[PDB]
Formats: structure tokens, C-alpha cells, sequence
RNA sequence: AUGGUAGGAUAGUGGCCUACCAUGGUUUCAACGGGUAACGGGGAAUAAGGGUUCGAUUCCGGAGAGGGAGCCUGAGAAACGGCUACCACAUCCAAGGAAGGCAGCAGGCGCGCAAAUUACCCAAUCCUAAUUCAGGGAGGUAGUGACAAUAAAUAACGAUA
RNA sequence: AUCUGGUUGAUCCUGCCAGUAGUCAUAUGCUUGUCUCAAAGAUUAAGCCAUGCAUGUCUAAGUAUAAGCAAUUUAUACAGUGAAACUGCGAAUGGCUCAUUAAAUCAGUUAUCGUUUAUUUGAUAGUUACAUGGUAUAACUGUGGUAAUUCU
């Protein structure tokens, strides 16, 4: 909320890769590991 | 009061924001030649649109006027200097048939990986951007290099780089110092 | 309208004041002496209302019957305020809640001296 | 404005001077002198951009104090003196001479000149009148008003001027079939032979010049400078020899130079 | 502090547009006129200082006026001004008769001489 | 624009800095380890008046400083740090609230945060944020601008009307903040400027009866004004009636 | 930029009953009065009375069969503080 | 494993200034830029002149390292070096001292203060001396 | 007002002005008048083509230095970092008097949704002069700066299972 | 060189609204690591400005008795440098802004056999005490004035 004043750079779920590695993760999500759901392309599946 | 420094855009956004086939096509390209954005596809499509506009307003006029042979052979000489257009296809019609992949495999991003200097395409991305692999005598940290033909048979690791010789890096001599003081104690 | 002295004037101001409270005053160059006027019937009591929003990182409970001093304006007054929700009614009745609502802005009416400028509390 | 201007910004310089556009804000404005402002060359471009013998604007001036650079036999110490067309430029410490004649692409060209050919300079006669005390005087194109010429001189003829005395040596009659330099305009740089002169009344006169590679062009009579008769010029022509080339055969020349 | 201009005849102050080659004004730019006030040449009760010049010597001497005498600072500098100052002939050389000023500095006593002109 | 420059001037002729002006400055620092007289020192070293400080050292807390550099009359209020309600009383009357900050120690989440929130919710006019420990960090200025940006990011979180935390160690920035505290029109807090208020410089007493007498207050009236019939509240004393 | 005036509890029936929590705002530069929508607040505890605001455009189509009104203006800033930072509880507001 | 190799590029003889000018190219493997002092005293015996008579400036180290391109000068004697060089390079070489003058603001202020008076001014000095003596 | 003469005046032609004459000149092919939040142009944005909408602003040309007018000097000014008067602002005053135009560079107030530093320097680009040398907020450097524009870090490998 | 949702029980049209993309076009919100480059009080107030600066200039070569310096090695007319001042020149360029202006400015294109032109460049003048006339003044010395001016 209010950040503590020690934000001087000079002198929980695991984090999520960014940049090129995120494009790697989307490629291997969609096309390397194709999830065959009911004959269609279901992104974000629930309990089914 | 100066000459204003000229500046121009280089990418061009698509007209429709959301369609599935075009999005899947860029994500296939960006996963398989190892890019980081869609902007590296938008720039290449804008360059393709520029060379196709040049070929189109070349092609509508009469043959054997010297403007046509001048601009056309200069354009296709520049395109065969990169190697986007192959040597058997030397007509202005076959420039107009060319596509995005044919610009896109001539990056340094790709022809480090195709030349056997990296294990992955993103391993080629990391071994360019961390100042390791030089085009002859020039260190680059740039994957968008558009490798020429005569510069293709000069690409190896940099003399400054640990893979190309010299002393090792900071992590290696740091751990060498760690086992050095471990063996000393 | 009938302001006798407009602002920005050096004024000599005289106050009817009991003798026994003269020990509690201080030096005017060591401590401030703020002088605030009040409006018509401001000393007169009424039933009034206050809005109420709890401060952040404050999870300690308040019920509707404990002494709580309100700082609205310059006067401070100890009160045991009634807590409720500000939902508008055709017959102007409201639900008395026993404690403060931890989520939204509640409302707090009580018997207190009136303030005719909508000062924050 | 309210009087004469005294500056010249970089973007409004003449393009054939070939100044940089990001070195600064201003161009050298030439001062007043022999030639017109747009078709001249001060000494600072000639000693900094086209010869590299100085670096700054102060080091070219540090040339021009030491009485080294001579223009038309006399020393000129102004940095912005418009040494225009056809004059000789003398460097005594490099003991070699320079002539300002155009290149084939419409700009000024460097030219190596011997000591004998630096002794004279040709001049297009701009106007002939009858001056004070009834004398004739001929105004050649760089502002020299030579008194007392030959009687047979007319307008647009070219006189060879001996530089030491400032007199007239010999002239060339403005007839057909003569070697003609082109002075300015878009089609600048060529030499050639006049086909015929096209006379027009009350306007501009045109002239058809066919070069050694049999190409005929038309320029106005203002932009015509006579060199001589067929094949024997009175000056020594720059490299490329006053023929322009089409751009495709120009790079065909330019790819025919490499042999490593 | 406003001086009296010779010529204006009124015992009051009148603003004038003063010019180059007159008194009470110095043109800062070339050909410059400014509307300055100036007081008249008629003497009234408003004058803090009135300035006088001796024309005729009276009987009684004055201390700071008759007794004290300052010499002239600069000698003549044209050759004919030397000649008319000393009453010389046309054949007489001006070189010997120039006025030399002796200036002392430290231990060395050195004399100056004006550069003659014409 | 004629009438609008007319009433802008008529709003600005309350601050005739020769005789009829009164500007109230309250300087509060947000950490335990600051002295506000050092902030007063660093601000008025750009006005170049030693003798006012030579008067101001010995034992005085409320000052009436006149400046000839900008021709404005100032009155500067220091708070007592042992009472929170005293700091509330300082900043609820002041036309300028100045927040002192430390470049060494981070501000307290148990003291200075609630100072910021309580003054923020009680109502603030035009405010100044400023630093004084920026010389106490490492003397290379490249380390100091990162500290300055950290103070800017902290002070933007509760005061988004301003974006720059200013420095007293810079003389020109001291001139800038002195210029802003002299010239700028402070914004009006609606509840206090609709009843009229006097800050008092001299208090005296006149005996009338043995049980009650007459206070004497010499001050400058600020707000909508005072009428002789309406009642007047005194903090920590209550409501009294006028004579 | 504007200075707020009142609290407008307009009821607007068909088809959706919008409990309109919107503020009448007097502008600064011209001296005429427009209504103004306050976004994203369930309570409108932020834009209090006589607090200066900044209005922006809003192209809402008012309807005919429910007599719902034409309110063209939305608030992007209150007291110099953005309303989107206040609704996300990122920054704070000087109530003045 | 360092070898400081100094190769002079595009040498022209410039008799108008009694100098010669050339671009200086340096291959310096495993070396972090050759000093102007070391390269100056290295060009000195190569061009057979004195160390105080030759000048270098404008070095841009190439990307990647091991390479630097500048612009070098050699004068025939030291008198041409103290005559024809700019004064800042003669400051840089220890051949001339930086004249300690005040900055631009109080130079302009002293010019506008000395423009304020007319004449020598010591007449005004004895004038104001007897005025505050009064 | 359009033209004819003759003169004046100008640096000069010219109703530019004065005398004496004629009654003419423009216009539905848009004159005359009104509006423009209208400096003009090179250009910018967006377009298959045809267009549409801006152009105060890095270059060229114009006008102005709070609004008008008048003029000395000079080759060149109806100059404003020159003067004179009036109109409106407005400074110091010891009350008598005296000086002012930042739409130059910073900077301040006001205004608005809307726009930076009272820094360094002639070393570059060039300009002025009696002229190497002095001067130049013209200009260059640096600071503030998510107006825009180009390139691109946020990870890459193995081995186990 | 592309369209798409919204009238109706359902359909085909006409029609606009809304969605879409760009703006080297402005403002604002959230966020912000790098390298180069770079606009920046135009819009509204061509409204008001504190203060500081922005125009001054000297060569072997116009005028030096600075009662300035350096003394110094030929220099009793001077001769080195040189504050001030006279004289010559510039200050009419640059910089800023866009208020007025709709055959006005301007763009391209002519003309001056209809004119003025410091400067530069080239020519141009045996015809009117001469071992070279005269006079003012500044700078300087001294006396002054007023609260105050680049006053005198
Ligand atoms: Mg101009
Ligand atoms: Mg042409
Ligand atoms: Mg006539
Ligand atoms: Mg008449
Ligand atoms: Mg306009
Ligand atoms: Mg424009
Ligand atoms: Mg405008
Ligand atoms: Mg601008
Ligand atoms: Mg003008
Ligand atoms: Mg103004
Ligand atoms: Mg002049
Ligand atoms: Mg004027
Ligand atoms: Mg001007
Ligand atoms: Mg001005
Ligand atoms: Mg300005
Ligand atoms: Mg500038
Ligand atoms: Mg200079
Ligand atoms: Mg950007
Ligand atoms: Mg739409
Ligand atoms: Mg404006
Ligand atoms: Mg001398
Ligand atoms: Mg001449």
C-alpha cells in the first residue's frame, strides 16, 4: 500500500518469466503440448 | 535553429486487432525463430511492405527504360547481398513473391543456431546479447543483424569472450577462487 | 454580511474570562494562542451526524457505547456514538449496528454541538 | 529585414557547396566581391571542405594571415571572399596552383595547374559600352572593367586576360562550332560544340550544344562560356573531360575499377 | 541640482529637447536628443550655487584666489604652436625648445617629451 | 480579462508585504532525529540576514520575520514534539505546512505516517516538502539524486499535487522555496476560512471582577472576520463570550 | 477544470435503474455549470464539497423510454489526485 | 599478451602550417585504451620530432575493444607547436598554463559596471570621498 | 472614386498630392460587405486511385516590439535592448522631481487540460570591428524532460528422478 | 483496395449510432531498467514583469606627457605596451512572436529603356607659407550642486 522508504536499490507463488522466455512458455503451451479438449482449442479449462 | 534530425517509424501495426489465424501465425513464428515481441514481426512486415511497394510501382511501367533496370537491379543486388533472395531467382517478379520467413531466418539470432554455435535458438539469443560471438572482428550484442554472405564465413566466438579464449568470466574465476581458498584452508 | 472587521487587520480583542483558568495559559512566543470564532447557535447543542471511515491497519474493535473523542473543527468532545449504515430510507429509519463495519463507510450520529461548515471529523 | 542581411543559415546555403548539415547552425556567407553570391565559393570551403588543409574556422584564417593564399595574383585575407569561377588560386608554400572549374555533377572541382597555365585566366565579356571621355571598356564576368579593347569585340565573347598587367591577350569570336563550357543552371558541367544559336526577340536566347558523344542539349545564353575552337581548348579541362554520363553507365564505369 | 542654461530667460524651470553641440547634455547615441529639464539664466532665490569669474582685480587680495597659482598641465604639441608659444622664426627648430616633464620612480629619474605633430 | 485581473489583484492585495501581510509557516519534521531550527537556518541563509537569527537563537519559538528580498511579512510557528494535538493546532491554522524529511533515517510508520494522515484528513493548504540530511549521505551527488528520487516517490504517495522534493543544501533551490513561500497564493480550507480566526502574538489580562476579568489579545484577523455578538472557541479552554 | 457544487441523486428508471452518484461541477474558465459523473466509487467518499476537480468527456447515449438524462462529463482528477489511484488505494488525497 | 601497434593513416604533408596530419589507428589487444601521453611520445621518434611538438586528439575506441581511432598531428619544430595549436591542447600538454580568469557572469557584470562610469573615475572617487567625508 | 493635362514631392514611375477638366472604374465568370479561433509558402498526417484535414514552430518571404502617431543620425530605421508627445499600466521620491517597456536568454505572477535551469563556455558553426588576439544568452555544452523516434535486459544450459 | 454488433415473431433493405486502425497531435492516468536521438509557455493573456545578462570594437599602419607600467639599452620631438577619451565603424544583422492582413502577404514567373545602392572587386583625376596654414574641445587638473538618473 504505502511503500517503506528503504526503496534504495543502489547502496507466495513462484515468479513468472518475462520477455522472450514468456514467448517460449506460450509456444510450448499452445503448440508443443496441444491440449485436445472435446475436438476444440479450449484455452483456460476448468474441472472437466 | 539547426537541421532537424529526421526520424521515421519502422513497425506498422495490423489493421484488425484480434483474429485467431494471424495471432497463431505470429506466435508460431515468434516461438520458432526465437523472437521476444510481435514488434520484430511487425518491423519485418513493414520492410516487406516497403520492398513490395517499390516492386509494384516499378512493375507497372514499360520495360527497357533505364529507370527500371537501374532501380530494379540495384534493389535485387542489395537483396542478394543479404541472401534473402536466392541466386537462381534473379527476376523482379520473384522479389514480389517473397515472404516474412525469408527475411527472418537471416538474423544472427538464427544463424548462430544453424551454424552450430548454440544449442537452442534462445541459447543463440543469449550468446549474442552477452557479448560472446563476433562477426569477424566486431563484437555484437544484437540479434537482428541481417547477416551478409561474405560475413557468414567469419562468425565465431569473440577473442574477449571466454568461449573464444582468454581468461574465464567472473563466475568461473570466482568459483576458482572459492575452491582455491578451500584447498588453501 | 454583518462582519464588523474584515480580515487582514491588526485587532485588539477582549474576552470575558474567569480568573481561575489563568494558570493554564502559556507564553504566546513559546506556545501558540489560536483564536477561533464560532457561528450563531454553535454553542447550542443538538442531535447531529458524522460520517465514519476506519483508518488503515486498524483492526481493533469499537462498539457503540464507549467514550471516543471527536476532533471536528477545533473543539474536541468525548462521545459514545451510535453506529449505523447510511442507506437512504423513505421514513428515515436506519439499522443500529453494535460495532463498526470493517468494510465500508459507516455513519455515526450523536448528541453534539452543531457545526455549520461541514468540517471533517 | 531593414538593411542588408549579414548571416547565412546552413539549410539555405547553395547545395553545390556541399556543406554538412549537422556540424553547426550557420553557413559561411560570402562577402561582396567579384562573383554572384549563389554561384561563388569563399576561401573557407575551398581550404577546409575540399582540400582538408585546415580543421576549424580559425585554422583556415590562420592560413589567411600568413599571405599564402593568392587569388588572381594578389593576396586576399578575407575568409569569405567569393573566389568564384575561372580564377586561379595560388598556394606558394605547396608551390602549386588551383583552378576553379566545375565538375560533371554540378559542383566545383579541384584541378592541378602548372606554373605556365596559371599565368592567364579567360573571361566572358558581359557588356561593352563607351565610358567617360569616349573610351570603350569591357566588363568581363568577374567584375573587371578592362579599358581599351580590340574594336572587334562584342558581347558574350571570351577574352584571355594576362594576370600581371590586367590586359587583354586574345579573344574568341562567338560563332557556331566552338567549344563551349556551360556556366550554370540544371544542366551544369558539360562541354561541347555549338550546333546553332537560336535567336529570340525580347526574351531569352537559347543555344543547341552537341558534345563529343553527340548528345544535343539546350541552355540559355546566360549560362554559356566560350573555351575555344574544335579540340584545342585554351584551358585544361577537368577529369571526366566535360561529358556527363547516364547513371546506369556511370555505375558501369564504377564497377569497372575493381580488380584488387 | 539642475544647471542654468545660457540663453533661456525666465526665473523658472523649462524642459527642453537638448541636442548634440550644446551644454547640459551629452548624446549617448549618435544624433541623440532627450527632453531634459533645465533652469533659466535669470538669477532668483532658488540657486544653491552661483558661479562667478573675475574680470577686474580689486584692491584687497584673496587667499585661495590671488595668492595661489596653478601652472598649466600640458605644453603645446603642434610645431607652429611651439613656434607661436616661444616666438620662434621659421628657420628655428622646434626640437630643442619642447617642454619636458620629469617623472620620478624609485631611484631612476626619467623625463618625458610630447610627440610633436605637423 | 479586465475584471479577472481586477479580482485576481483584489485577491492578491491581502498580502501587501509592507504593513498588511501575515503568512503562517509551520515546519514539522517527520523523524525524531531532526531539529527544525536547522531547517529555519538553511532556509534563511539565502535571505542573508544574520541578526534575525542572532535574535532567534536564545529563547524564542514564535518569530515575526520581515524580508526585504521579496517584501513580505512572515510568521513562523514551531511545534512541540511532545504533543500530537499541539502539532494539529499548528498546522490547522497555518497557510503553509512544511514537512521536514530525513535522508538518513526512514520516516516512522508509528509516528510520522500518522502525522501525514492526520494532517491530511484535518485539511492542508499549500504545502512544501523538503530535505535536510542530503549532505549526511555520501558526498558524490549521483548517490544523492537517487535518495532525492526516493523522497520524491515517498512524498508523491501522499501529496500528488506536488512532484519535487526540494533541497536546502542548494542555494538556488533555497531561493526557489523562499520565493514560493513568499509569493504563491495558498489554497483556502473551507471550514476555517468561513468562521475567521486570529493568531495571537501578545496576551494580557485586565481585572474586572475578582472571579472573572478581561483577556487582551493582539493579533491579525484572518478569514471571514469577527463580530462582537458571536461566540469564540479557544482550543484546550472551550467557548467564551466577547466583551 | 472545475469546482464542485452539489450532490445529484438522480433516479433514472428504464431499462436499468442507475443510482446516479454524480456531482454538479462549476467550471473555472467560463463560469457555466455542467453535471459530471464520478466513476468507479461505490460510495463517492472522495469528491467532497468545494473540492476542485478536472472534468473530461464522456459519450453516454441517454434514453427516451426511461427519461434517463444526458450527462456528458466524467471526473478524472479530484483535488489534484487521480480517481483511479484512489480507487486502487495507491495514493492519497488531501481533503481540502 | 599486449602489443601496442600504432599505424598512421592517410598522411598528408601540409607545408602551409609546417605540419603533417594523419589519422591514428591503434590495435591494442587486452588493453584498455592507449594514453595520449604514451601515444604522443610513441609518435615522437617515429616521426623524428620532439615530444612537445606533436599532438593527438579525438580518440573514439571502437565497439568491442582492442581498437581505437583518433587523429594525429606532427609539427616540424616546437615553435610551430606553440604558434599554431589551439590554446586548450597546449593547456592539456603542460606547454601552456590555464589563465585563472573569473566566470562569464561577473565578467559581464564588471563590463556593465565599468560602462556605468564616464572618464577615468577617480575624480568621482575623490568626489564621493569628500561627500561621505561631509 | 476611373481617366486626361500641368505642377509639386520622392531616391524614383504613379491620383501619391494639389489645381483645371471630362464621368467614368468593378460586378451573378460572385464585385461590394461580413466572418476566419487566417501569417503565406516549402511541408505534415491519412489514403489502391481520386482526395480529406492541418501547417503558431528548426528554411524562405512578411508584420510587430503595450496601442497609435511623429522624427534626428546613417548608405540602409518611421528603429523601439534610439528619442518625442498622447492613451493605458507602473517604479523611486527627502514631494520639488526622475527613470520604464523581457513577442531576446534564464526566471516570476496571472492564465489555462497544456509546456524546463535566474548553470557552463566561445572550444566548434559563423557574424561584427580599427579587425589573429576583443565581443557574441547568435550559437555550443550540461541539467529538467515516457512530446515523439531507433536498437533491446528481465534469463540460458545441462544432469537426476 | 477487408468491415462488424444494434430496429423485427422471423427475413431482406434504407439509415445512422457504436466498435476498429493511424496521427512525427495534444492533455491526462498507471508504470518505468538500458543505448543513441530529440520536441519543450504556439493554442488562453501580442497580459503584467523583480533582478542579472544579451553590442561593442585597436592593427607595424588616425590621435598618448595616464603626474600608469617597465627600465632599457642608440634614441632631448616621439618611438615598448597601454586604462581613459576624441575620431572611424557597427549597433538597420542575429534572436523572438504571429496580433493585424483574404488580390493583402505569399508561391512560381517577369520588368527597371522607372530608381537609390555604406562595403567588396576592377578601372578612374598633369588644367584648382607648400620644407606642409588656422581654431575649438574631450580625456586630464581644480572648484561645485541634488535624496535620486549611464545628471552634469
Ligand atoms: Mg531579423
Ligand atoms: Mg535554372
Ligand atoms: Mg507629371
Ligand atoms: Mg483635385
Ligand atoms: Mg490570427
Ligand atoms: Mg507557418
Ligand atoms: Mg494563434
Ligand atoms: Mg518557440
Ligand atoms: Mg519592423
Ligand atoms: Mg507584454
Ligand atoms: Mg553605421
Ligand atoms: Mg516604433
Ligand atoms: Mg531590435
Ligand atoms: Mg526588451
Ligand atoms: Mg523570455
Ligand atoms: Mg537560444
Ligand atoms: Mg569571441
Ligand atoms: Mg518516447
Ligand atoms: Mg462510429
Ligand atoms: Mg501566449
Ligand atoms: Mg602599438
Ligand atoms: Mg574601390
Amino acid at each position: 500500500m504505502a511503500k517503506v522508504h528503504g526503496s534504495l536499490a543502489r547502496a507466495e507463488k513462484p515468479k513468472k518469466p518475462k520477455g522472450r522466455a514468456y514467448k517460449r512458455l506460450l509456444y510450448t503451451r499452445r503448440f508443443v503440448n496441444v491440449t485436445l479438449v472435446n475436438g476444440k482449442r479450449r484455452m483456460n479449462p476448468g474441472p472437466s | 535553429p539547426r537541421a532537424p534530425r529526421t526520424y521515421s517509424k519502422t513497425y506498422s501495426t495490423p489493421k484488425r486487432p484480434y483474429e485467431s489465424s494471424r495471432l497463431d501465425a505470429e506466435l508460431k513464428l515468434a516461438g520458432e525463430f526465437g523472437l521476444k515481441n510481435k514488434k520484430e514481426i511487425y518491423r519485418i512486415s513493414f520492410q516487406l511492405s516497403k520492398i513490395r511497394r517499390a516492386a509494384r510501382d516499378l512493375l507497372t511501367r514499360d520495360e527497357k527504360d533505364p529507370k527500371r533496370l537501374f532501380e530494379g537491379n540495384a534493389l535485387i543486388r542489395r537483396l542478394v547481398r543479404v541472401g534473402v533472395l536466392s541466386e537462381d531467382k534473379k527476376k523482379l517478379d520473384y522479389v514480389l513473391a517473397l515472404k516474412v520467413e525469408d527475411f527472418l531466418e537471416r538474423r544472427l539470432q538464427t544463424q548462430v543456431y544453424k551454424l552450430g554455435l548454440a544449442k537452442s535458438v534462445h541459447h543463440a539469443r543469449v550468446l549474442i546479447t552477452q557479448r560472446h560471438i563476433a562477426v569477424g572482428k566486431q563484437i555484437v550484442n544484437i540479434p537482428s543483424f541481417m547477416v551478409r554472405l561474405d560475413s557468414e564465413k567469419h562468425i565465431d566466438f569473440a577473442p574477449t569472450s571466454p568461449f573464444g579464449g582468454a581468461r574465464p568470466g567472473r563466475v568461473a574465476r570466482r568459483n576458482a577462487a572459492r575452491k582455491a581458498e578451500a584447498s588453501g584452508e | 454580511n454583518e462582519a464588523q472587521a474584515i480580515a487582514g487587520d491588526r485587532i485588539r480583542m477582549f474576552i470575558r474570562f474567569p480568573k481561575f483558568l489563568l494558570e493554564k495559559i502559556q507564553d504566546p512566543k513559546q506556545l501558540l494562542f489560536a483564536v477561533y470564532g464560532l457561528l450563531l447557535h454553535e454553542h447550542k447543542n443538538a442531535v447531529v451526524n458524522f460520517s465514519l471511515q476506519r483508518w488503515e491497519q486498524y483492526d481493533k474493535p469499537v462498539p457503540s457505547q464507549e467514550p471516543i473523542v471527536v476532533q471536528y473543527g477545533v473543539r474536541r468532545y468525548t462521545i459514545q456514538p451510535l453506529f449505523s449504515q447510511g442507506s437512504n430510507s423513505p421514513n428515515n429509519v436506519h439499522k443500529y449496528e453494535r460495532f463498526l463495519h470493517p468494510d465500508t463507510v459507516s455513519v455515526a450520529t450523536c448528541i453534539a454541538p452543531v457545526d455549520f461548515t461541514q468540517s471533517p471529523a | 529585414a531593414r538593411g542588408p542581411k549579414k548571416h547565412l543559415k546552413r539549410l539555405a546555403a547553395p547545395h553545390h557547396w556541399l556543406l554538412d548539415k549537422l556540424s553547426g547552425c550557420y553557413a559561411p556567407r560570402p562577402s561582396a566581391g567579384p562573383h554572384k553570391l549563389r554561384e561563388s565559393l569563399p576561401l573557407i570551403v575551398f581550404l577546409r571542405n575540399r582540400l582538408k588543409y585546415a580543421l576549424n574556422g580559425r585554422e583556415v584564417k590562420a592560413i589567411l594571415m600568413q599571405r599564402h593564399v593568392k587569388v588572381d595574383g594578389k593576396v586576399r585575407t578575407d575568409t569569405t571572399y567569393p573566389a568564384g569561377f575561372m580564377d586561379v588560386i595560388t598556394l606558394d608554400a605547396t608551390n602549386e596552383n588551383f583552378r576553379l572549374v566545375y565538375d560533371v555533377k554540378g559542383r566545383f572541382a579541384v584541378h592541378r595547374i602548372t606554373d605556365e597555365e596559371a599565368s592567364y585566366k579567360l573571361g566572358k565579356v558581359k557588356k561593352v559600352q563607351l565610358g567617360k571621355k569616349g573610351v570603350p571598356y569591357v566588363v568581363t564576368h568577374d567584375g573587371r572593367t578592362i579599358r581599351y579593347p580590340d574594336p572587334n569585340i562584342k558581347v558574350n565573347d571570351t577574352v584571355k586576360i594576362d594576370l600581371a598587367s590586367g590586359k587583354i591577350t586574345d579573344f574568341i569570336k562567338f560563332d557556331a562550332g566552338k567549344l563551349v563550357y556551360v556556366t550554370g543552371g540544371r544542366n551544369l558541367g558539360r562541354i561541347g560544340t555549338i550546333v546553332h544559336k537560336e535567336r529570340h526577340d525580347g526574351g531569352f536566347d537559347l543555344v543547341h550544344i552537341k558534345d563529343s558523344l553527340d548528345n544535343t542539349f539546350v541552355t540559355r545564353l546566360n549560362n554559356v562560356f566560350v573555351i575555344g575552337e574544335q579540340g584545342k581548348p585554351y584551358i585544361s579541362l577537368p577529369k571526366g573531360k566535360g561529358i556527363k554520363l547516364s547513371i546506369a553507365e556511370e555505375r558501369d564505369r564504377r564497377r569497372a575499377q575493381q580488380g584488387l | 541640482g539642475f544647471p542654468m542654461k545660457q540663453g533661456v530667460l525666465l526665473p523658472t524651470r523649462i524642459k527642453l529637447l537638448l541636442t548634440k553641440n550644446v551644454s547640459c547634455y551629452r548624446p549617448r547615441r549618435d544624433g541623440e536628443r532627450k527632453r531634459k529639464s533645465v533652469r533659466g539664466a535669470i538669477v532668483g532665490p532658488d540657486l544653491a550655487v552661483l558661479a562667478l569669474v573675475i574680470v577686474k582685480k580689486g584692491e584687497q587680495e584673496l587667499e585661495g584666489l590671488t595668492d595661489t597659482t596653478v601652472p598649466k598641465r600640458l605644453g603645446p604639441k603642434r610645431a607652429n604652436n611651439i613656434r607661436k608659444f616661444f616666438g620662434l622664426s621659421k628657420e628655428d627648430d622646434v626640437r630643442d625648445f619642447v617642454i619636458r616633464r620629469e617623472v620620478t620612480k624609485g631611484e631612476k629619474t626619467y623625463t618625458k617629451a610630447p610627440k610633436i605633430q605637423r | 480579462r479586465a475584471q479577472r485581473i481586477l479580482d485576481s489583484i483584489e485577491n492578491r492585495k491581502l498580502f501587501e508585504g509592507k504593513n498588511g501581510a501575515a503568512k503562517i509557516i509551520t515546519i514539522v519534521p517527520l523523524v525524531n532525529d531532526l531539529d527544525p531550527l536547522d531547517i529555519l537556518y538553511k532556509l534563511l541563509k539565502c535571505a542573508d540576514d544574520e541578526g534575525i537569527m542572532v535574535q532567534e537563537v536564545d529563547s524564542k519559538r514564535i518569530f515575526n520575520v520581515h524580508i526585504k528580498k521579496f517584501k513580505s511579512n512572515l510568521k513562523i510557528i514551531i511545534p512541540d514534539m511532545t504533543n500530537f494535538l499541539n502539532i494539529l493546532d499548528c498546522a490547522k491554522v497555518a497557510d503553509f505546512v512544511v514537512f521536514g524529511l530525513s535522508g538518513v533515517q526512514e520516516v516512522d510508520e508509528e509516528f510520522g505516517e500518522q502525522i501525514i494522515r492526520a494532517l491530511e484528513l484535518q485539511g492542508i493548504a499549500s504545502y512544501i516538502g523538503v530535505i535536510s540530511n542530503l549532505s549526511a549521505v555520501h558526498e558524490k551527488e549521483k548517490f544523492q539524486l537517487d535518495v532525492k528520487q526516493s523522497l520524491e516517490s515517498y512524498f508523491k504517495h501522499f501529496f500528488p499535487s506536488e512532484e519535487r522534493v526540494y533541497n536546502l543544501e542548494k542555494n538556488s533551490d533555497a531561493l526557489n522555496v523562499l520565493r514560493t513561500l513568499c509569493q504563491r497564493l495558498p489554497r483556502s480550507i473551507n471550514w476555517r476560512d468561513n468562521r475567521g480566526y486570529v493568531v495571537a502574538d501578545f496576551v494580557d489580562f485586565v481585572e474586572t471582577s475578582p472571579d472573572s476579568g478581561d483577556l487582551v489579545i493582539e493579533g491579525t484577523v484572518r478569514g471571514i472576520g469577527f463580530n462582537a455578538n458571536r461566540l469564540v472557541h479557544i482550543p484546550d479552554f472551550g467557548d467564551f463570550q466577547l466583551n | 477544470k472545475g469546482i464542485v457544487l452539489e450532490k445529484l441523486g438522480i433516479e433514472s428508471k428504464q431499462p436499468n435503474s442507475a443510482i446516479r452518484k454524480c456531482v454538479r461541477v462549476q467550471l473555472i474558465k467560463n463560469g457555466k455549470k455542467v453535471t459530471a459523473f464520478v466513476p468507479n466509487d461505490g460510495c463517492l467518499n472522495f469528491v467532497d464539497e468545494n473540492d476542485e476537480v478536472l472534468l473530461a468527456g464522456f459519450g453516454r447515449k441517454g434514453k427516451a423510454k426511461g427519461d434517463i438524462p444526458g450527462v456528458r462529463f466524467k471526473v478524472v482528477k479530484v483535488s489534484g489526485v487521480s480517481l483511479l489511484a484512489l480507487w486502487k488505494e495507491k495514493k492519497e488525497k488531501p481533503r481540502s | 599478451s599486449d602489443a601496442v601497434t600504432i599505424r598512421t593513416r592517410k598522411v598528408i604533408s601540409n607545408p602551409l602550417l609546417a605540419r603533417k596530419q594523419f589519422v591514428v589507428d591503434v590495435l591494442h589487444p587486452n588493453r584498455a585504451n592507449v594514453s595520449k601521453d604514451e601515444l604522443r611520445e610513441k609518435l615522437a621518434e617515429v616521426y623524428k620530432a620532439e615530444k612537445d611538438a606533436v599532438s593527438v586528439f579525438g580518440f573514439r575506441t571502437q565497439f568491442g575493444g582492442g581498437k581505437s581511432v583518433g587523429f594525429g598531428l606532427v609539427y616540424n619544430s616546437v615553435a610551430e607547436a606553440k604558434k599554431f595549436e589551439p590554446t586548450y591542447r597546449l593547456v592539456r600538454y603542460g606547454l601552456a598554463e590555464k589563465v585563472e580568469k573569473a566566470s562569464r557572469q561577473q565578467r559581464k557584470q564588471k563590463k556593465n559596471r565599468d560602462k556605468k562610469i564616464f572618464g577615468t573615475g577617480k575624480r568621482l572617487a575623490k568626489k564621493v570621498a569628500r561627500r561621505n567625508a561631509d
